Order: structure tokens, then sequence, then C-alpha cells
């Protein structure tokens, strides 16, 4: 139909366009989990391993936007990249226009406006990615800002992403409520990376090597990806289970 | 396939092959038919001067670019004129900035990316006109041609334009003998002749109609006529 | 659909019906496989001889880029000609400007978000051709392929046209042998089986073979055509085997 | 000669109870000719008056153009236009050009229509928001004019005694203006109605 | 001019006097130097006098804009910052040279801008033509960690070295305290030195001293519909 | 206004005095222009402080998207986006940066941009009011893969000759020690060095 | 409208019988300070040219890197080139005077004097000379500034015409250059002890002979005078 | 090619000249002043109810308690103060100001009210 293709509104007043954004981004099939430890933010994504013909390290879906601003990626690779531009650009720009780093909340409400911009232009077909910042923010700490294919956009305490979203979600509910928190418990960075692992496993039931995900961790003013080793350090008591 | 997909530039067939591309070439085959050539040190176009009636003049299709450049048309008379003079402009500019002649190689890789533009943007034109064009640079003598599609291909001998069957095969042959001919100017040209006519269902043998021009390490582009190409007919 | 008959809309699919016929012609191209070894790359490439007519080594598929960046590609010709002058020009900015040449994977960006922008709008007809390219710069040796997408990603074996697949099966061998890739100069040899008994697959016409290297034990991490000789020779050894 | 002072012109304002004062002496000269005894300069856009010094032509393009904006101000909005939002319009417009300004000083007077507060504000070339509430002088007699308006000016005077005040303030400095001495016109302006009185005085 | 900022511990304080002039002649006997960026960054104005308001007023704007767009009080160096390119831009013939002061949630901050473009970071500031003035008494009691109590005696004790030096320095002290978590206590006519005295003789006419030529009423008033 | 970095065995060492004069007045005593574009590279000013300051921070943001898309930039690229405004505005901004920054691999870099701008790697530079003062002092010792404790002392011995013969240079000589421990400072009072 | 900050100084040269020779001390002065005193004013491309760019450091990094483009500008479409439409000294020059006198009409040069020497794909000698104004001409013997006055004169003696260029062999040519580099030393404060000489030669190639010094300085004339005591 | 706005407006407001004031604006560009209106799916719901237990000259305080009411009607598994978003223009508040110590200055007229003062309007009613 013509009333599928049309950006201007839909008979519906619903565009059909932002439906078709969200079929999109489960076509990668990446299941990625970002919580709130205490003070720090903890960023877990499925790191396929290819064929040898691709190397598999190179192969990401966590990327160093910023400092401190991490960013997961669900949904198709080149559109991926085509947001990523932006908002790395912004953060540089915001520095030299205001002499002070951005904020996380700042970074999230420029791209939900120039989402909305996409679907106004009538050339341009609007991105089928979800842009997930994580970072330590400068006045608010642990932060989650999770952003929509069409546009609407919403902080969390924890998040999933996925086809399989609906399992994680489950386990990090429960867990909320018996330790009557938001934060994940232990101030110490590390052993709140493997509570994470460790959850990503229950609720997928598929145990991850260190080749299958891929650590990124905010502290205080660096987002950093961790070795493949490290990773494995927090498996290995889980691992047999 | 009317309209729909593959009735403009940008929509795809499924497999992704423009009907209209193959329509660029058929305007080539209406087109006049001419044989290119060459040797090392010169290269040698005859073409047909097509008419309408016999007052009207036969009108020349060979048309001198430069000093030392020229081309061909077959196809749609008014994009072969758009492309001509851009040829002309590029090498203006490299022997008033840089020095040297425009080598006749990588004017070709220009003229390739201007169809290409055409192919990428809504609308416009891709051009529908093939071209042989001759020329003497630092590397010697060269044959390009230029398609509809773009490319440019060095060859030894090639032609298009109506009933090509005659001359292809006749190159084929007389390939070695032309190849090792160097150092005869008269000789080249010649085989030239001896090509367009196994194209040609014998429409005409005159003076008048075939139009030969060669350019290499020996003659500059010369356009030849009447008694000088009556030394050969 | 009319989603085929309106680019740039978003297909149920999720991806706009047009931009998927583009890739399918990559295949139409000829095979070109490319071979990330231990100190440098090898390109290597199957050009088929259309007749007798055809000129040797003069219309070389393989383009030089920068100073230190080997290309070619496959699929639409005009379109990846225009695609590689693209890129010399967007290399040439960074070099004046940083005063440094361009990295291998911001060679790759640059052009990813060139590719994205001419598939998002409807003004401009997708790209359809994938790259191999990489050389040598100052973090060494890199494969990457430029998919017509706009993925791309770092490889250590590319192999792209009709016969990938006999090219994906002999590419298995090298990573076996050696995780740091086989040495420049015997992987020439390689190359050139590779190419020769995926020729079997498009033996219809003539080919000729054409090699190049970036190197930094064997060129000095300059670009350049392996001609002559080493050509020569290597076309024996694949005759040697298939026999 | 700067342009502002070829043709220069006296402006006066004091505030008084429940009551402002706009007057101005009439001659008109270029340079050593003068050219008309009678000229007005103080205008009038509902109960707010401004009256306008300096440069002769600037004086009739800025009151065009003050005439054109404070139009729009009271079709839109839906009400009268209030003295205190009139003296950011005068500033706003002088600002624009900085480099170059407007050869001009400009002077609010009028009186709130919410509370009868009394307000008069000052200009001068470049924008100056001048927000003395006791007096403001403008003109190139400015420095003359704030001599005789710090002595003679008392805190509160009935509206009667307020006319006599500014009359002489304004009459003295005339006569020992060049550019000034013929005639004048005071605006003597209440909340409830205007009188304009044109005084006798010495001509040259 | 004279125009000061101190630090003290839990704040900052900015002061200067009232008193303007436009040449040799007073203006205005009182008008406050102080403009409001926001609640919380108050900056005092130098320079041309109308470039200073008019700058203050077009980028604060942008600063509302800021604080709203990003639901949170934008930096008192983003302030800086802002103000620095503007007029940079002119290579400073917009000569606004302002001292920029505020508290926010990052803390407290006392900087110098210049129209040329020049930035300076000073626990205790002084600007105007009575900088020189000003300073010398900071500079010859100033310790480390003056309390709040004791920055405002410093302070305002240094505007009067600057009154009665420069000519231009005049009337009452204005003050504006910026505290850490406090909506600043602008301390208006903190210092008083004298004002306006009655002449010792009435200058009241009575009427008819005036002599009226003609008269002509005008209506600005509603003429009837009847 | 003297302003100076100087290579040594395990980095370089940025030094810079702190004073900064507007006619006779010091107009402030305590000047920061050890100013930071990126983790190891750190630039020093002289000349206009307004137009180094604006530059600066252009160069800054432009290094930040350098290092997220084409990774880490080295001392040299910086050089070259510091010279490429420099040279377009040689003549409407008045520029003299010295951009020194440390590289693991290469040791400490030191590239002078002076106001015609261009690139000029040196072992060591000087600039300002109060390098004419020194030019030949630091010659004389100059010293090449020392010991860090004698690359601290040099700078103070020359900058206290250029406080004597320069009234415009003194307070604090601020340190920015580039080695691969990290980012180091040192603050030196003048009444430590001027009486040594 | 640029004005000259940082200086260069003089660039001799000469034809000779199978080549030519350019040669040039290394300074970056700035003004009477003598700032950097090894700063190469000859930029080589290729073993083909060296050009001898004098006047400001800054200009002759702008252009160093044009040239840097240059190289990969013609080694794009047709790489098999070598020495076809591959450059050659003139094709350099060209592009030089042609940018050089645009600038020009900006009221605004590129504020150098230039010499372009090198062997032509023909092996014939090349020397051409172009600078800021854009005045351009050939000669047998070229220098600039202070060169055109002092090291052109002895040139001269030996190339005074163009049927000396055959006698004047690559050896005499040699002592030539050599002999009047110091001379430039000694009367010229800017000239440094330090030089470089740059030989293609269309036999041998480029044969660049770096850090070469003037020696054999003049003293026992210092000696002779006192002057009034 | 440029598609309405999705949204259409209420604009409380406060202004000194005239007064209170209460807005609709049409995502057409079209706006009209009222004394009550609602919108969204409720709208038919809520608008009969302000009409019989309320009219403009009755005071603001007994119109938090009935527009919770009203809201009460649309959904009744949630009423908690966190899920519902509150506020009153009105009367100026000098502490929020800002820059207290000048009183000329009007404060702020708008107020949101937190969820827990939402629980004290809720005992209210």
């Amino acid at each position: 139909g013509y009333d599928r293709h049309i950006t201007i509104f839909s008979p519906e007043g619903r565009l059909y366009q932002v439906e078709y954004a969200f079929k999109a981004t489960n076509q990668t099939n990446i299941n990625s989990l970002a919580v709130r430890g205490k003070d720090c933010t903890v960023v877990i994504s499925q790191k396929k391993v290819p064929d040898k013909l691709l190397d598999p390290t190179t192969v990401s879906y966590i990327f160093c936007i910023s400092r401190t601003i991490g960013m997961v990626v669900n949904g198709p690779i080149p559109d991926a990249r085509n947001a990523a531009l932006r908002a790395k650009a912004e953060a540089a720009e915001f520095r030299y226009k205001y002499g002070y780093d951005m904020p996380c909340d700042v970074l999230a409400k420029r791209m939900a406006n120039l989402s909305q911009i996409y679907t106004q232009r009538a050339y341009m077909r609007p991105l089928g990615v979800i842009l997930t910042f994580v970072s330590v923010d400068e006045e608010l700490g642990p932060s989650i800002y999770k952003t929509d294919p069409a546009g609407y956009y919403v902080g969390y305490k924890a998040t999933a992403t996925g086809p399989k979203q609906q399992e994680i979600t489950t386990n990090l509910e429960n867990h909320f409520k018996k330790s009557k928190i938001d934060h994940i418990n232990e101030e110490s960075w590390e052993k709140v990376v493997e509570f994470a692992i460790t959850h990503m496993i229950d609720a997928l039931g598929t145990e991850f090597s260190k080749n299958d995900l891929e650590v990124g961790v905010a502290t205080k003013d660096k987002f950093f990806t961790l070795s493949a080793e490290n990773i494995e350090e927090r498996l290995v008591a889980i691992a047999e289970q | 396939f009317r309209n729909n997909y593959d009735g403009d530039t940008v929509t795809f067939s499924p497999t992704g092959r423009l009907f209209q591309v193959e329509y660029a070439l058929e305007a080539i085959k209406q087109g006049s038919v001419t044989v290119g050539l060459r040797s090392n040190t010169h290269a040698v176009l005859v073409a047909l001067k097509r008419n309408a009636d016999e007052l009207s003049s036969y009108q020349k299709k060979i048309i001198k670019c430069d000093e030392h450049m020229g081309l061909s048309l077959a196809g749609l008379a008014p994009d072969a004129r758009v492309l001509s003079n851009y040829l002309r402009q590029q090498c203006n500019y490299s022997s008033l900035v840089f020095n040297r002649k425009l080598a006749v190689e990588r004017a070709g890789h220009l003229l390739c990316d201007k169809a290409q533009k055409n192919t990428q943007s809504y609308g416009g034109r891709p051009y529908g006109v093939g071209l042989l064009i001759i020329g003497y640079d630092k590397s010697g003598a060269h044959l390009l041609e230029f398609q509809p599609s773009g490319n440019v291909t060095e060859l030894y001998g090639t032609a298009i334009g109506a009933r090509s069957q005659g001359a292809k095969t006749y190159l084929e042959r007389t390939l070695d003998t032309f190849i090792k001919i160097d150092g005869n100017p008269d000789e080249l040209i010649k085989a030239g002749v001896e090509a367009i006519s196994q194209s040609l269902r014998d429409e005409s043998l005159t003076v008048d109609n075939l139009s030969i021009a060669i350019v290499g390490k020996d003659t500059p582009f010369t356009i030849y006529d009447g008694e000088a190409v009556a030394k050969y007919i | 659909t009319g989603y085929d008959l309106s680019n740039s809309v978003f297909s149920p699919d999720g991806r706009n019906f047009q931009v998927e016929y583009a890739v399918k012609a990559v295949e139409n191209g000829t095979t070109s496989i490319g071979i990330k070894c231990n100190d440098g790359v090898v390109f290597a490439v199957e050009k088929l001889i259309t007749s007798k007519l055809l000129v040797p080594q003069k219309n070389v598929k393989i383009q030089v880029v920068d100073r230190h960046i080997g290309c070619v590609y496959s699929g639409l010709i005009p379109d990846g000609r225009h695609l590689v002058n693209r890129g010399r020009e967007e290399a040439a900015s960074f070099k004046k400007l940083y005063k440094t040449p361009i990295p291998i994977p911001a060679f790759a960006d640059r052009l990813g978000q060139y590719v994205q922008a001419h598939t998002l709008y409807n003004s401009v007809r997708p790209f359809g051709v994938s790259t191999i390219f990489g050389g040598v710069d100052k973090n060494g040796a890199h494969l990457y392929m430029l998919e017509p997408s706009g993925s791309y990603w770092g490889y250590k074996g590319a192999a792209t046209g009709k016969g990938r697949q006999s090219a994906k099966a002999e590419l298995e061998k090298l990573v076996d042998h050696h995780p740091e890739g086989l040495s420049a100069r015997e992987a020439v040899k390689q190359a050139a089986k590779i190419i020769y008994l995926a020729h079997e697959d498009n033996k219809e016409k003539d080919f000729e073979l054409e090699i190049s290297w970036c190197s930094l034990s064997e060129t000095n991490g300059l670009h350049k055509f392996v001609k002559g000789d080493l050509l020569q020779e290597a076309i024996d050894f694949a005759q040697k085997e298939i026999n | 000669s700067d342009p502002s002072s070829i043709n220069g012109g006296i402006v006066v304002a004091m505030t008084g109870k429940d009551c402002v004062a706009i007057a101005c002496d009439l001659r008109l000269g270029s340079q050593s000719l003068g050219v008309s005894n009678k000229f007005e300069k103080i205008f009038h856009y509902g109960h707010v008056f401004l009256g306008i010094t300096g440069l002769a032509t600037d004086v009739t393009t800025l009151n065009e153009m003050f005439r054109y904006k404070t139009n729009l101000y009271k079709l839109k909005e839906e009400r009268a236009i209030e003295p205190e939002t009139f003296t950011q319009l005068v500033s706003s417009s002088l600002y624009e050009r900085r480099f170059g300004p407007y050869f001009v000083g400009p002077v609010v007077a009028g009186i709130n229509s919410k509370s009868g507060k009394p307000f008069i504000a000052g200009f001068d070339l470049i924008g100056c928001i001048d927000e003395a509430k006791d007096f403001i002088v403008s003109g190139t007699a400015s420095d003359q004019l704030f001599g005789m308006c710090e002595s003679l000016y008392e805190p509160n005077l009935e509206p009667e005694d307020l006319f006599e005040t500014i009359s002489q303030a304004l009459l003295n400095a005339a006569d020992r203006d060049a550019l000034s001495g013929w005639g004048a016109v005071v605006y003597i302006i209440k909340k409830d109605e205007v009188v304009k009185r044109y005084l006798k005085m010495r001509q040259d | 001019t004279t125009i000061v900022g101190v630090k003290f511990n839990n704040g900052v304080v900015i002061a200067a006097d009232t008193r303007s002039t436009q040449g040799p002649i007073v203006a205005d006997k009182n008008c406050a130097k102080l403009h409001r960026i926001s609640p919380k960054i108050w900056c005092a104005g130098a320079g041309t006098a109308a470039d200073t308001e008019a700058v203050t007023q077009l980028i604060g704007s942008n600063i509302e804009l800021h604080s709203l767009y990003t639901s949170r009080e934008p930096r008192v160096v983003s302030a800086l910052q802002m103000l620095k390119q503007h007029l940079f831009k002119y290579q400073g013939h917009i000569g606004a040279y302002l001292i920029v002061a505020g508290v926010d949630p990052t803390g407290s901050h006392l900087f110098s801008i210049h129209a040329h473009g020049s930035t300076d970071v000073g626990y205790y500031l002084s600007l105007g033509s009575g900088s020189l003035a000003a300073m010398a008494v900071l500079e010859s009691h100033w310790k480390q960690d003056l309390t709040k109590e004791e920055a405002i005696k410093l302070a305002s004790d240094a505007i009067q070295a600057g009154i009665w030096n420069d000519l231009g320095s005049g009337s009452n002290v204005d003050v504006c305290v910026m505290e850490i978590g406090k909506d600043a206590e602008y301390l208006r006519n903190y210092l008083t030195p004298n004002v306006r005295e009655e002449k010792q003789k009435s200058y009241k006419f009575p009427r008819g001293t005036t002599a009226v030529l003609k008269e002509s009423i005008v209506n600005i008033c509603d003429i009837q519909e009847e | 206004t003297s302003i100076m970095a100087v290579t040594f065995k395990d980095g370089v060492i940025l030094g810079a005095d702190s004073r900064t004069t507007t006619g006779a007045y010091i107009a402030n005593r305590v000047t920061d222009k050890l100013t930071r574009v990126h983790d190891k590279i750190w630039c020093c000013r002289s000349g206009s402080a307004a137009d180094t300051q604006a530059i600066a921070d252009i160069v800054q943001y432009h290094l930040e998207l350098y290092t997220s898309q084409y990774g880490t930039p080295s001392t040299e690229t910086a050089a070259s986006v510091f010279k490429e405004l420099c040279y377009e505005n040689k003549d409407n901004l008045t520029a003299g940066i010295i951009v020194a920054g440390y590289d693991d691999k290469n040791k400490g870099e030191v590239y002078t941009i002076p106001l015609g701008g261009s690139v000029h790697k040196l072992p060591y530079a000087i600039a300002g009011s109060g390098s004419t003062f020194i030019y030949g002092y630091c010659d004389k010792n100059f010293r090449e893969n020392m010991s860090k404790e004698e690359t601290v002392d040099f700078i103070k011995h020359s900058l206290s000759q250029a406080i004597k013969w320069d009234g415009s240079s003194g307070g604090v000589i601020r340190m920015v020690v580039l080695t691969a421990a990290g980012v180091e400072r040192l603050i030196f009072y003048p009444d430590e060095y001027e009486q040594l | 409208t640029q004005q000259p900050i940082v200086t260069g100084t003089s660039v001799i040269s000469m034809k000779y019988d199978n080549g030519v020779i350019i040669a040039a001390d290394n300074l970056g002065s700035y003004g009477s300070l003598l700032r950097f005193n090894g700063v190469e004013r000859l930029i080589p491309v290729g073993d083909n040219t060296v050009v001898g760019i004098s006047g400001d450091i800054s200009d002759m990094q702008h252009i160093e890197r044009l040239l840097k483009d240059l190289v990969t500008e013609n080694a794009y479409d047709n790489p098999l080139a070598d020495a076809e439409e591959a450059l050659e000294p003139s094709y350099i020059f060209e592009y030089l005077a042609t940018v050089m006198y645009q600038r020009r009409s900006k009221m605004n040069p590129l504020w150098n004097a230039i010499i372009v020497a090198g062997v032509q794909s023909n092996g014939d000698q090349f020397l051409r000379y172009v600078n800021l104004l854009g005045v351009t001409y050939s000669s047998p013997t070229l220098a600039t500034g202070f060169g055109a006055h002092m090291a052109n004169p002895l040139l001269r003696k030996v190339v005074d015409r163009e049927s000396d260029i055959p006698k004047t062999t690559v050896q005499v040519a040699e002592e030539a250059i050599v002999n009047a580099m110091r001379v430039l030393y000694y009367r010229d404060a800017r000239s440094s002890r330090n030089f470089s000489l740059a030989i293609i030669d269309k036999n041998t190639g480029l044969t660049f002979k770096k850090n070469l010094q003037v020696e054999n300085m003049k003293w026992d004339f210092a000696k002779d005078i006192k002057g009034y005591g | 090619g440029v598609r309405p706005f999705g949204v259409s407006l209420l604009i409380a407001g406060h202004d000194e000249f005239n007064g209170f004031s209460l807005y609709q604006v049409d995502p057409s560009g079209s706006y009209f002043p009222w004394k009550a209106t609602a919108i969204g799916k409720g709208s038919v719901a809520a608008k009969t109810f302000l009409e019989k237990r309320w009219n403009d000259e009755l005071e603001l305080e007994d119109a938090i308690h009935i527009a919770l009411l009203t809201l009460k009607e649309s959904v009744e598994g949630e009423f908690n103060g966190d899920t519902i978003e509150l506020a009153i223009i009105g009367d100026e508040n000098p502490d929020l100001l800002g820059y207290t110590g000048i009183p000329t200055d009007k404060g702020p007229r708008f107020r949101k009210l937190t969820s827990q003062e939402i629980n004290d309007r809720l005992e209210a009613l």
C-alpha cells in the first residue's frame, strides 16, 4: 500500500513505518544487557564468533562514544554506524560550545529530536537502530537511557534487549525486590560485573565463553573494554553449574 | 517492462539489470557503422558519412576534438555533443596547468565517471552514445571504446554500429598483419577501407561518403576526404 | 511490492528491496580474493580475456590508491571505478589536514558514511559493489572488505564474486598452517592456485592472473604490482598441482 | 560637526505627582541658517509620549519606525502600549546599528495605566537606558538643562507648580543655546487628560 | 567603575557601586551595575554601557534556553564559554569586559572575561578603572579561607578606596552574595556614603511667572460613538 | 612571558612561568598557560592570550574526534592541526604555541609553531619575552637523555635568570611531567629558585 | 596580504654537459636571529627534480605538501606509467607557476623565490626560474638574491654561452659550485657553514651530498689589519 | 510533506495583564480560550463531571480535589502520586524567585506539586 509508504501521517495516525523499524531491530538477534551497579555501569553484549574469514574480536556492538559514555547498538550494522557519527560528533561540539563535558541525559534528548526530523524528511528512511547510552554521569552517577528507533526514549534502572529480552527482565525485576534497592549489590566494581555475567547466563540458559561476550565497564572518567581474559576470571566459578 | 521497476534508473529489477541500458546499446546498432583499428604508431578511423537525400551534403560524423584528438559517434546525437565539448575542456586544463597533453587513458577514467553520475542521480540522462576516441600521447597511439555503460577498453581494433559482423571478422583475420605494420601510414589506411567494405551491404564505396581520420606518432589529427581517400579507395 | 517501486521506504522486511538486489550483482563480478599474510597483504583477481583484440595488462583491474593502499573491486565496473576515485579525494583531504597517511580503518569509516547516505535517500541510487581493500599503514597490515550494505569488518581472508566457494575452502588451509598468515613470497604462489582452481568455474572465457602486494618485508610497505618473472612462475605452481 | 549636533534640539522631562511632563523648544536650525520657527518633535503613541532629539532626517525615520512597530503591539496583544515595554522597544532598535549608531536622543514619558505610576526614561545615541525618574535631559544643550533641573526640581510637585518649574528650566537654557530660541511647547500629561501649552517667550 | 569579586568558603560575593556616569556628567545617582545572567550566576559589567546590557540580554536567553532544554542549572563555566566566543568574533569591538561570578552544583567560581577574549581565574579580582585602588586593599589584608563575614567587610572597604580615589565610583554600594545551596542574598544598598541634600533656599515660583500664549487641549480619550 | 619544553630520557617536561602583565600593571600573577588539549598532549601558550586560548579550544575538540574515529592522535598529528589554523590566519592571529606530547615509543617530542606557522621538531624549545635572555645559556647547558631530576633543575636555573633580566617573567614555575607514569604536577615557588 | 615573517636565502645552480647542479645552504632564519640552523631548503621530488625554495619556510611546507599529493595524483590512472606522462621538471614547474600567479592576483602571494632544476625525459637539462611576482626565465646559470650578484658572475666565466655548456664537465661544474659557496659564507651573514649539494646527472641519477662544510676561512687579511689601533 | 504535529496542547498560564488564562492549541494552528476543556479518551467523561461540580467563581482549592476525582474515573488500578503529575499555576512563590532581596520581580507562578503533596491532596478527597 501507498498508505504504508507515506512518511506523512497514516490514516491510522500511527505510522506503519514506525512499527517497521521495530521489526528491524531484532534481525541481528543480539541479546544485550545493561545494569546499574552502585558506582559502576556494566554493559554486556553477545560477541558473535563467525568463520575464520572474519576476525571475531573486531566484530563488536559496544562502542566508546566519548569519555564515560559508551553505546550498545541493537539492530543492523550499517545503520548503527550512521547513527554513531552524530552522537560522537555532538559530544565534541557541546564541549566546544559550553566548555564542559556533556551529560548523558542531554545527548539522548538531542538524538530523539533528530529521529523525529527523519520522518519529516521525505527522502530519508528512519534509522532502525536502538541506542542505549550507559555512563557514570557527572551528577547522577550510574545512568541508563534507552532510545527507540521511533524516537521514544526512556531511562532505566536495568534493561535487556532482544527477542529473548523477556526472560532476562524477569530475573532482574525479582532480584531488585529482594534486594529492596535499584542498584546491583557490592560497591566493588569487579563482582558486579560477575553478578551481571551470571544473570545473563541464567535467563538465556546458555553458558557463554569469553569468546561469546564482550564486557564494557564504566568507571569515573573512562569507558573502556576489558580484556578477553578478564572475562574468564569471572566466568570460571560460574561455569561449573 | 514499461514503467514500474526498471522504469527509472534508481529502481532495481530483482535481479538488478537495467533494461534501459540494453536500449541505449540499441541506439548504437541503429547508429552509423564505423571501424577503428591501430598499430603501435597510428590509429585509423573510418566512418561512413550519412545523408538524407542527394541534395543533403554527406554529413561528417567524425569530429576533430583537438589537434592530437578526435572522436566518432554512433548513437544519439544530443548526448555526443555534451560529452564532446567536455573532452575538449579537460584536455585544455592539463596543457595549461600541468604542461602535458591529456593522456588518452586518463581522460577515459573521468569520462566513465561522468556517465555513472547520471545513473546515481534522480533524473538526468545516462549518456546513450558510444564513442571511438583516437589519440597520440607520450604512450603513443591509442584507440578506446566508450560504452553507454561508461567502460573504457583499450582494444587493437573494434567496430560499432550497423552490420558489425563483416568488419569484425575481417579484423580478427588481419589482426596480426596491421599490428606488425608500422612506419607505413598509407597501408594502415588501406587496411581500414578494406575493413569497412565487409560491414556494408555495398551501400557506397564513393570517395564522397568515406571519411578517414588518422592520428599517430606521425600524422597529427587530420581529416582526409575526396582525393586523399581516393588513393586508398 | 511498492517498496521496490519507491526507494528508501522502510519495508516490513527492515531492509529496502532495492538495496537487496544491489548485493546480488556483486556475484556477477569476477572471482576476486584477498589474503592476509603476516607482514602484508596480497590481492589477486581473475581477469577474463574477452578476445584476442583485448590488450594484456592495460585495463588492469587492480588500481592504486594513496601510496600504500591496494584496491580491487567486484560488480558494476562503472560504479566501482567512481567509488575508487571518490576514495582518493577523501584520502586527500585527510593527508592535507592531519599531515599523515590514512589509517586503513579510517579509510573504511569514511567510505562507510558515503555509502550509507546514498541508500537512506530516494534520490541517490544504492551502490552495488563489494570492494576488497587494504595494505600496510602505520598500524601495519590489515585486510578489510566493504559490503555495499555498508558493513565492514576486519578479515583474515576475503573472497567474493561467483567462485568464492572454491576460494574460501582453499583459504581455510592458510589459517591452520599458520595463525600468523603464510610468508608473503610463498602466499604469491598459493594465491595463483586459488584463482586458477576458481577459473575452473569461469573457464568459459580465457583469463589472465594479476596479483599485487603491499608488504613491509618485500615492498618496503609501499604498493606494487607483482610482474615479470614472479608472476610467470606463479602460474606454473598452480598448473603443476591441478594436473 | 557630527550629524546629531547639525540639528541639535532639546527635550526636558520631569515627573510630578500623578503626572509627567515632556517639553521642548520649537527651533529647527541647520547651522547658521535657522529653518523653521515652529517645528514639532514630540509625538504620542496612545498615552505614551515620545520626543526625539538629534539629526532631523533620522528623527523622522525613527518616528515612522516606531509608529509601525507599536501599531502591531496594540493590535496583537489586545492592550494599550505601556511605558515599561515601550522603554525596552526603543532600546532594542537603537542597538542594531552598533557601528554607525542612529544619531538621535529619544525620551520616553508616560504613565503606567495599571497603577498610575509616573514613568520617564531617556536614551542617547547608543541605546543607554537611563532610569532617572527625577528628571531626564537630552539634546546638545543637555548639559545646560541638567544644571537647571538639578537646582529647581524638588521631590513632590503639585501639577500646577511642576508646570511653572519645567518652563523656566527650558526657557533659560534656550537663550544660552545657539540652536534654540524660537518658541516653546509644554505637554503636561495626566492620566485623565493632556493640556498642551504654547508659551510666550523671547524670540530672536 | 569599581567592581570586586572575593571568594569565601561557602560561596562568593560580588559587589559594585551604583553610580553611573556618561562623560564627566553624572547620568544616574543610582542604577545598579549588577546584572542577572540567571538567579545564581550574576555578573557585573564594565566597558561600553550599551554593549554590556545588550550582550547580557541576548546571551541571557540562550542561557535560559539551555537551562530548560537540559532540565538542569547550567555550569558557571558554560556561561563563561558562551560569553567568550561572542566577543572574540568581533575581535573586541563589542566592548564588554565582565567579572563572571556564580555558584552552581559543581561549586563556586570567580573569572574575568575581556573583550579581546582573554580569561583568568582569581581568588579575588577587581575590574573597572578603580581596579587598581580596590585591589590594593585586597592584597594587603586578604588571607586564605576568609569567612563569609570577613569577605563581606574586606570587599566593602575595598569599594570605599575606589570611591574616594575614582570619580566615577560613588553613591550606594550594592552587593549580591551567592551561597551554595541558597537563593542569592541581594543586599541592596549595603553601604551609603551620603545622599542628595535639599538646597538651602526654595525654588518655588508663584503661578503666573510662566506666560501662556495659547492653549489647545488634546483628547487622547475616546470620542463618543454617539 | 617565558615558556619552555625540554626532552629527556624518559619523556619531556613542560615548564612555564605564570606572570602576565598588562602594561606595567600585573594583571594576574598566577596565570595558567599549561592547557590540556589531550591526555598526554598539552600545549604552552604565549602571544596574545585571547587568540591562543581560542585556538587551543578548536584543536582540542578536533583531536577528540580523531581519537574516537581514527584512533589516538600522536604528537605530530596535533602539530599539524595547530599549524594549519595558524597558517591561514598568520596575519590576523598572533600565536606562539609549543605543541609537545609524549609517546612511549618516541619518548618526548617537542614541536614549536612560531607566528609564521611551521612545524620544527627540536630537542628543546624556548619562546616569549624571556627566551632571548636564555638563548645561549641553554645551548651551553643542553644535555640529551638526561636524568629526570636534572631536567627539573635546568628549567629552574634558566628561568631564574629570565626573571632577573625581564620583569614580566616570574610567579610560580608550574610543570606537567609527561612520562609513561601519567601526568604529574610540580610547583616550585619563586622563594626557592631565586635564591638558589 | 602575505608579508615576509620567516626568511630564507640564496640558491646557486648551473647547467653542465650531462645534467645540472643545485646547491643551497640549510637555514631557516627568523630575521637577524638565526633561529633554525639546519632547515633543509632543497626538496627532491623523485630523482628527476630537486626544487630549491627560498623565502618563507611556512610556504615551503605548503608547497611541499602540494607536491606530495601531486605524486599520488600522477600515479592514479594508468599506473604502468613511469616515464611517459609520468612527471617531468616541466610538469612540476608549470603547476607551480600557474598557482603562484593566481595567488598574486588575490594580492596575497606565496612569498618565495624558487628554482626548478632537473633532467627531462629527453635527457635535456632543465633550469627554469619562477618567483612570487611571477618572473619566468631560463638561463645557463641561475641564482637568487644575494647569489644573483655574487655567485652568478663566477658561474658565467665558465658557461658564458650555449656553446660552453658541452665544454663544462661535471667535474669542473662540481669545483665551481663548491668554491662559490665558500665566498657566500665569508661575506654574507645569513649563510651558515653547513650546506647541502644535489647533482641530477642523466647517467648517475641523484647524488645527494649532505652536510658538507665550508673551510679555508680567510684571517690572513684579518691579522694584517689592526686599523687605527 | 511535513506532517502536522502529533500533539494537541493545553497551555495554561498566568500573566499580570490578563490574569489567569486557559488555552487549547490545535495542531491545525487555531487556538481558543475556555472555561474548562479536557482532551484524550476520557474527554467526554471529564468535561461533564467538571460542569456538575464546579464553576469558575469557585476557588482553586476545591478544583484540585475535584480534578483528582475526575482523573480517578479514568483509571482505578493505581492512582498513586507516582503515576499522577499534578501542578498549579497560581500565586507567586517569592522563595522560588531564587535571587531574593529584590521583591518586585514576580516569583514563579507555576509550582509543580510532588507525589507526597498529591497524596496529601488525596486524603482531602
